[PDB]
C-alpha cells in the first residue's frame, strides 16, 4: 500500500482498482468528487499514453525532436460534449459498447486485472510526460532521447548536482 | 539601486569633516590642559572612529551622503535587518512564555487574583530559567495540542 | 521581617527595581559599544 | 536510583523505568508522557551518531600524529579531493538517507509495523521495543540488558559534551584536537582557557 504504518482513509477499502490508500491531503471526501477526479485520472492516463510515443518516436527515427485546424476544433468539441453528454456514472468511466470489438470484456477477472495494470500505466506514462516536461526546462533544445545518449556516455548518476548546485 | 559605498562617498567625507571643523571650533576658547578642552578632545576620536567604523562595514550611501538600510534579504546585509530580528523574536517569545506560564501556575488557586499583585517571588523565579527553551517547549506544546483553550 | 519582604514584593516596587536594573544594563551596553548600527558578526 | 543533586527530589513523571535514569529535568520538558518518547529517541539518535562522529574525527588525528598515516585534520577534510564532485556524493546521500530515515520515522509512531522486508516476504525482525530493532542489527546476538542500555546512554552522552568541546576548541583556538591537550600536559598551570 502507499506507506505501511499509516491508516488508509474510510473511503479508501483497497476494493476500487489501482487503489492503493493515497491522499495526504483528503481531496476525495465527497463521492461525487471521488467520481469526477475517478473519469478525469482515467482520461489522463489515457491521453498520456497515446501521447507519449507520439512525441518519442520522431527521435527515434530521426525527424526530429518534439520541440485543418478549423476540423480538428470542431472534432475535438463534439466527441467531448458527446461524451459529456452521457450519464451513467459507470459508463463514463468505461463505455464499453462496440467500442472494444475484440471481446476483451468477456472474462470478468481479466477484465479486472487489465484494469489495475491500465491503471498502473497511465501512471507510469503521466509520470514520463512530466519527466520530459521538466527535462525539456534544463537543456533547452534537447530531446529526450538525446538526453539518455547523454546519460549513457556518463552512466552513473542522473546529473542533478550540476543543476540544483552551479 | 543606484547606492555607492560609504569608504567612496564624498559626501560622507564632507559631513566627517564638517563635523570636526564645527568641534574643534570651540576647543579653541579654553586652555589646552583644562578639564573642557580635555572633554572636547574625547568628542573628536569618538567621532573619527564613528565614521571609520561606518566606512569599514560595507553601508551604502546615497546623494546625501546619509547611510541607507536594504532589508530585502541580501546575503550581504543580513547584520541590518536579519540578524537582529531574530535576536528580537528570540527575546520576545521568552519574556512572553514566561509571563504565559506564570498565570497558568497561579489560575488554580482559591483567590488568583491575589497573586496578580504581591506577585510569589520564590514561584517566578524558578519559572524565569524555563523561559530559556521557549523555542522548543512551544513547539511541543503546539503538536499536543495544550497551545489553544 | 515577614512585612518588608511582603511590601517589597508588591508590583511598583518590583516593577521599579527591574526597569532600573534594566535601564543600567542598557546604558552598560550603550557605553561598551557605542554607536552602531549593523551587526559586524 | 541515581540522583542527579542531593537534597533534591526528583520529578514524579520520571518513574525510573527508563534506561539512564537519574531524575535530572530542571526545565520539566518531559512533563507532558507524549513528548518523553520522542525526546528518548532523539536522545537514542543523538547520541549514537555523536559517537561515532567524535571517533572518526579524533582517531585519525592520532593516526596522522604518530606516524602511521598522513591524514590532514578534521576540519580541513573538505578541501580534499575525491573520485565524485561533492554534489554527486550529496545526491546519493539525500536519496539513500531517506529510506531508512522514513523507515524508522514510521516505526517510531506505530511500533511493530515496518517488522517485515517489503521486497522478500519471508524475512522479518523479531518483536522488540522502540528504539533498539534487535535482530539482524544484533548479529553477535548480545544481551540487551538494563546495564548495557546504560553504559550506552553514559557514553552518548559523554560523546555529545566531547564533541561540543571539540567545536569550541577549533571555533577559538583554531588548531587541532590532539594538538591541544598535548599543549595542555607540556605546562598545565600556563597553558588553559584563562590564557586564550
Ligand atoms: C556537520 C558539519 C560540520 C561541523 C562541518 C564543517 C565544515 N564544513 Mg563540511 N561540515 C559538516 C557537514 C558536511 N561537510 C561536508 C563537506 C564539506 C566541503 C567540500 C566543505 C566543507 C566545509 C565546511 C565548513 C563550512 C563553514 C565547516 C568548517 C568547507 C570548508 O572546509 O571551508 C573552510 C568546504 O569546502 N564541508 C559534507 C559532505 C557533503 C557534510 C555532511
Ligand atoms: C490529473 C491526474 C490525476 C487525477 C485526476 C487523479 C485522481 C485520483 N487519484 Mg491519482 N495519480 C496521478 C494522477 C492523477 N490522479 C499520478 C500522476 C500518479 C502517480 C504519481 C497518481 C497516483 C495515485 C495513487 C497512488 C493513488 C491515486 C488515487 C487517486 C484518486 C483519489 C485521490 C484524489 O482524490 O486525488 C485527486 C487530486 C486531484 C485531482 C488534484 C489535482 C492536483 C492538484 C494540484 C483520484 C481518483 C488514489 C486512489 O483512489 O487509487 C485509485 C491512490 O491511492 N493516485
Ligand atoms: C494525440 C497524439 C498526438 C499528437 C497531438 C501529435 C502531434 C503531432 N505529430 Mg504525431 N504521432 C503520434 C501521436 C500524436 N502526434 C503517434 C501515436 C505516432 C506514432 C505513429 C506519431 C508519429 C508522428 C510522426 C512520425 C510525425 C509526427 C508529427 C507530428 C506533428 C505535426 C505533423 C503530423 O504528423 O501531424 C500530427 C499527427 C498525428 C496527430 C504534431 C505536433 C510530425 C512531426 O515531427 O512534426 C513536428 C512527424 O513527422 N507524429
Ligand atoms: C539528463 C539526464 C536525465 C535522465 C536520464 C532523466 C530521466 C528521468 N527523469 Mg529527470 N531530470 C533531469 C535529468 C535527467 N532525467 C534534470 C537535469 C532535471 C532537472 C532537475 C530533471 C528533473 C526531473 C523531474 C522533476 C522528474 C524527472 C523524471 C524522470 C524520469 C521519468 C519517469 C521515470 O521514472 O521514468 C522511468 C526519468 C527516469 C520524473 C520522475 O518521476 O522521475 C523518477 C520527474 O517527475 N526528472
Ligand atoms: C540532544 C541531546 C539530548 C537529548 C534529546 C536528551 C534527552 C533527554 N535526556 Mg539528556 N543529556 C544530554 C543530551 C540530551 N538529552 C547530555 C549531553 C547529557 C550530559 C550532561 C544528558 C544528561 C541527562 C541526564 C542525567 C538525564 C537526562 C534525561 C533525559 C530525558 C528527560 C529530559 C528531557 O525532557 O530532555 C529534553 C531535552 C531536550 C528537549 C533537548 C535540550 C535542547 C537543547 C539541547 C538545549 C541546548 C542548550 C545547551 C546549553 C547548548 C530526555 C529523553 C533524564 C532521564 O530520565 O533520561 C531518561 C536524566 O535523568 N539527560
Ligand atoms: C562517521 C564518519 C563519517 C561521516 C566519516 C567521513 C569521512 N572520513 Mg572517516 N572514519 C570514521 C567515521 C566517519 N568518517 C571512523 C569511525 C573511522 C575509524 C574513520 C577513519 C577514517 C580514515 C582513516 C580516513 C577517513 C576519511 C574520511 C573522509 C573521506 C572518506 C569518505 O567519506 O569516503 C570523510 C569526510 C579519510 C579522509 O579524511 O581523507 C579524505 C581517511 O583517510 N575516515
Ligand atoms: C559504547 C557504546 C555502546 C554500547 C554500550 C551499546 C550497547 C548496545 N547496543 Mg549499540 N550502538 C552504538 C554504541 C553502543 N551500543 C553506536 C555508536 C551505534 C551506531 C552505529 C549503535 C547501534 C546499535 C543498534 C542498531 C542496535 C544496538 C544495540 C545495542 C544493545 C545490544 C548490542 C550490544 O550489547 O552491543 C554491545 C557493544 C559493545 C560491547 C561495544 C564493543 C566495542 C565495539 C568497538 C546494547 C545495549 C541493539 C539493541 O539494543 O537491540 C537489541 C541494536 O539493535 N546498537
Ligand atoms: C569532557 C570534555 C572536555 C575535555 C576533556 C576538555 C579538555 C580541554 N579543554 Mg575544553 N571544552 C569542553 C569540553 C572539554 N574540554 C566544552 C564542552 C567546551 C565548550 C564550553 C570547551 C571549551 C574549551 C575552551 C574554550 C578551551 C578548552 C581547553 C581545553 C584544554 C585545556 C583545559 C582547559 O582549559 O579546560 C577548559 C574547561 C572548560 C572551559 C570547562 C568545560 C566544561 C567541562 C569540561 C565539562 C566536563 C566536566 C583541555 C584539553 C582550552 C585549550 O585550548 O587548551 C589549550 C581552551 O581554551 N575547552
Ligand atoms: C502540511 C501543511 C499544510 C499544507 C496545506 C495548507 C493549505 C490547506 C490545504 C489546501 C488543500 C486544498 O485544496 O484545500 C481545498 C479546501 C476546500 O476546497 P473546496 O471546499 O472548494 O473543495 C473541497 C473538495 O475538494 C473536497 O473533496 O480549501 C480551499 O478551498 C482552498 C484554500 C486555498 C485557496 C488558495 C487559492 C485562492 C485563490
Ligand atoms: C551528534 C553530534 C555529533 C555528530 C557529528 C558527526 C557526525 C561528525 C562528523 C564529522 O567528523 C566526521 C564524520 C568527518 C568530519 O570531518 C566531518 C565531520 C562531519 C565533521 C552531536 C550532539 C551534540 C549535542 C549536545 C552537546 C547537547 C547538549 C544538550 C544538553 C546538555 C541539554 C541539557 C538539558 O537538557 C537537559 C540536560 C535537561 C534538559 O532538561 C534541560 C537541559 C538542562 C537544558
Amino acid at each position: 500500500h502507499w506507506m505501511p504504518g499509516e491508516p488508509r482513509p474510510a473511503y479508501l477499502d483497497g476494493s476500487a482498482p489501482g487503489d492503493f490508500g493515497f491522499d495526504p491531503l483528503g481531496l476525495g471526501e465527497v463521492p461525487a468528487n471521488l467520481e469526477r477526479y475517478k473519469e478525469s485520472e482515467l482520461i489522463h492516463c489515457r491521453w498520456a499514453m497515446l501521447a507519449v510515443p507520439g512525441i518519442l518516436v520522431p527521435e527515434a527515427l530521426g525527424y526530429g525532436n518534439w520541440v485543418i485546424l478549423a476540423i480538428e476544433f470542431l472534432a475535438i468539441a463534439f466527441v467531448e460534449h458527446q461524451r459529456s453528454m452521457e450519464k451513467d456514472p459507470e459508463k463514463k468511466k468505461y463505455p464499453g459498447g462496440a467500442f472494444d470489438p475484440l471481446g476483451y470484456s468477456k472474462d470478468p477477472k481479466k477484465l479486472e486485472e487489465l484494469k489495475v495494470k491500465e491503471i498502473k500505466n497511465g501512471r507510469l506514462a503521466l509520470l514520463a510526460f512530466v519527466g520530459f516536461c521538466v527535462q525539456q526546462s534544463a537543456y533547452p533544445g534537447t530531446g529526450p532521447l538525446e538526453n539518455l545518449a547523454t546519460h549513457l556516455a556518463d552512466p552513473w548518476h542522473n546529473n542533478i548536482g550540476d543543476i540544483v548546485i552551479p | 539601486s543606484g547606492l555607492t559605498p560609504c569608504k567612496d562617498s564624498k559626501q560622507f567625507a564632507k559631513r566627517e569633516k564638517q563635523q570636526i571643523k564645527k568641534l574643534e571650533s570651540s576647543l579653541k576658547l579654553y586652555a589646552p590642559e583644562s578639564a573642557p578642552a580635555l572633554a572636547l578632545n574625547a568628542q573628536i576620536e569618538k567621532t573619527k572612529r564613528r565614521f571609520d567604523n561606518y566606512g569599514k562595514y560595507g553601508l551604502l550611501c546615497g546623494s546625501d551622503g546619509l547611510p541607507h538600510l536594504i532589508v530585502n534579504g541580501d546575503q550581504r546585509h543580513w547584520g541590518e535587518f536579519i540578524t537582529p530580528g531574530i535576536l528580537f523574536l528570540y527575546i520576545a517569545g521568552w519574556i512572553g512564555w514566561v509571563g504565559r506560564s506564570y498565570l497558568i501556575a497561579i489560575s488554580g488557586e482559591k483567590k488568583p487574583a491575589m497573586k496578580e499583585i504581591i506577585i510569589d517571588v520564590p514561584l517566578a523565579s524558578r519559572i524565569i530559567f524555563r523561559g530559556f527553551i521557549w523555542p522548543v517547549a512551544a513547539y511541543r506544546e503546539f503538536l499536543n495540542g495544550d497551545l489553544i483553550a | 521581617m515577614r512585612d518588608l519582604k511582603t511590601y517589597l514584593s508588591v508590583a511598583p516596587v518590583l516593577s521599579t527595581l527591574w526597569f532600573g536594573s534594566l535601564a543600567g544594563l542598557l546604558i552598560e551596553i550603550n557605553r561598551l559599544f557605542p554607536d552602531a548600527l549593523t551587526f559586524p558578526f | 536510583k541515581g540522583e542527579w543533586l542531593p537534597g533534591l527530589a526528583s520529578p514524579d513523571y520520571l518513574t525510573g523505568s527508563l534506561a539512564g535514569d537519574n531524575g535530572f529535568d530542571p526545565l520539566g520538558l518531559a512533563e507532558d508522557p507524549e513528548n518523553l518518547k520522542w525526546f528518548v529517541q532523539a536522545e537514542l539518535v543523538n547520541g549514537r551518531w555523536a559517537m561515532l562522529g567524535v571517533a572518526g574525527m579524533l582517531l585519525p588525528e592520532v593516526f596522522t600524529k604518530i606516524g602511521i598515516i598522513n591524514v590532514p585534520e578534521w576540519y580541513d577534510a573538505g578541501k580534499e579531493q575525491y573520485f565524485a564532485s561533492s554534489s554527486t556524493l550529496f545526491v546519493i546521500e539525500f536519496i539513500l538517507f531517506h529510506y531508512v530515515e522514513i523507515r524508522r520515522w514510521q516505526d517510531i509512531k506505530n511500533p511493530g509495523s515496518v517488522n517485515q522486508d517489503p521486497i522478500f516476504k519471508q524475512y522479518s525482525l523479531p518483536k522488540g521495543e522502540v528504539g533498539y530493532p534487535g535482530g539482524i542489527f544484533n548479529p553477535l546476538n548480545f544481551a540487551p540488558t538494563q546495564e548495557a542500555k546504560e553504559k550506552e546512554l553514559a557514553n552518548g552522552r559523554l560523546a555529545m559534551l566531547a564533541f561540543l568541546g571539540f567545536v569550541v576548541q577549533h571555533n577559538v583556538t583554531g588548531k587541532g584536537p590532539f594538538e591541544n591537550l598535548l599543549q595542555h600536559l607540556s605546562d598545565p598551570w600556563h597553558n588553559t582557557i584563562v590564557q586564550t
